[PDB]
């Protein structure tokens, strides 16, 4: 749940919330857990959860950086991203290479390719790679 | 507030950027205040998305890029 | 352009000496010698590379050389990412019974 401008975590006082700046800039609160569920909820797979909650950042800064940057599924991906220039992003972070492969199609940012459709056969398919250095002139290769 | 936003900084190449997120989880485009330039150090600020709403239940992106020289 | 062997062994030496890859493989095949080739490759860390000549031409190297590619892979784990097998399952390799041996 986000905060209210500056406050501090006093303890926790049960479900029904309750947060301090100091002693003043206060709250009771409906809850919203996030990741107890989650690293159990992850180690079980489970995404249900966030999914459930539909809460989907992986940016503030960034977001992605606990472990998602470190991904533990492309699950997650799922869960939340976007552009195709995030997307890429994710296309390497993940390696998601299923985004990549649209991604590529829509990457264009060559180096991008260049080093991928070898990383993509490092993955796997050179049937597939064969067209992507086909563009790429590596047409000796 | 249902409206909440988030933010941090990111400072990507020069350009310290400010990701917002004002989220103006808000039940509607709730009015919005004001914001104002200035000078800075060897960067000014320099940008403000104009809008003053606040969205209902809506998230958004607000960007400021800086000046960084 | 007439072609030779010797220059080849003289100038293998050269190869060995050029500092990019890529020649002195033209030349391991040139001469005929998948194992020049081979062994090359193991320097250069050419090694998905390495394992389709291996495959193709048959030093049946690649068994032995996918072990230790998948194992880079392994180091770089996900079980995708180590991927599995020789004579049979994933791949069927003497099994399969095909064209390069």
């Amino acid at each position: 749940r986000t905060l209210d401008l500056p406050i501090y975590v006093t303890r926790v006082k049960g479900n029904n919330v309750y947060c301090l700046d100091r002693e003043c800039r206060p709250r009771v609160l409906t809850i919203d857990p996030t990741e107890f569920k989650f690293k159990l909820a992850l180690i079980n797979r489970k995404y249900d959860e966030v999914l459930h909650m539909v809460r989907n950042a992986k940016l503030v800064g960034q977001s992605i950086i606990a472990y998602l940057q470190k991904k533990g599924y492309p699950e997650v991906a799922l869960h939340f991203v976007k552009d195709e220039k995030t997307r890429f992003s994710l296309a390497l972070e993940c390696g998601n290479i299923e985004i990549a492969l649209e991604a590529a199609k829509a990457l264009d940012d060559k180096n991008c390719w260049e080093k991928l459709g070898e990383v993509a056969l490092l993955q796997g398919n050179h049937q597939i790679v064969e067209m992507c250095y086909q563009r790429t002139k590596n047409f000796d290769k | 507030d249902p409206v909440y936003a988030e933010a941090y900084v990111h400072v990507n190449q020069y350009d310290i950027v400010l990701d917002v997120l004002v989220v103006n989880q808000t039940s509607d485009t709730l009015q919005n205040c004001t914001l104002e330039l200035a000078t800075l150090g060897d960067l000014k600020l320099v940008e403000k998305p104009s809008p003053l709403t606040l969205a209902p239940h809506d998230f958004a992106n607000i960007k400021a890029n800086v000046k960084v020289a | 352009a007439s072609g030779n062997a010797s220059m080849v062994n003289k100038l293998a030496e050269g190869a060995e000496r050029d500092g990019k890859n890529n020649v002195a493989f033209m030349s391991y095949f040139l001469q005929g010698k998948l194992d020049a080739c081979l062994e090359l490759l193991i320097r250069t860390g050419r090694l998905p590379e390495a394992a389709f000549l291996a495959r193709t031409y048959l030093p049946s190297q690649v068994s032995r050389v996918v072990k230790l590619w998948r194992e880079n892979l392994s180091k770089v784990n996900q079980k995708a990412a180590e991927s599995l097998a020789d004579p049979t399952e994933y791949e069927n390799l003497f099994p399969g019974l095909k064209e390069a041996f």
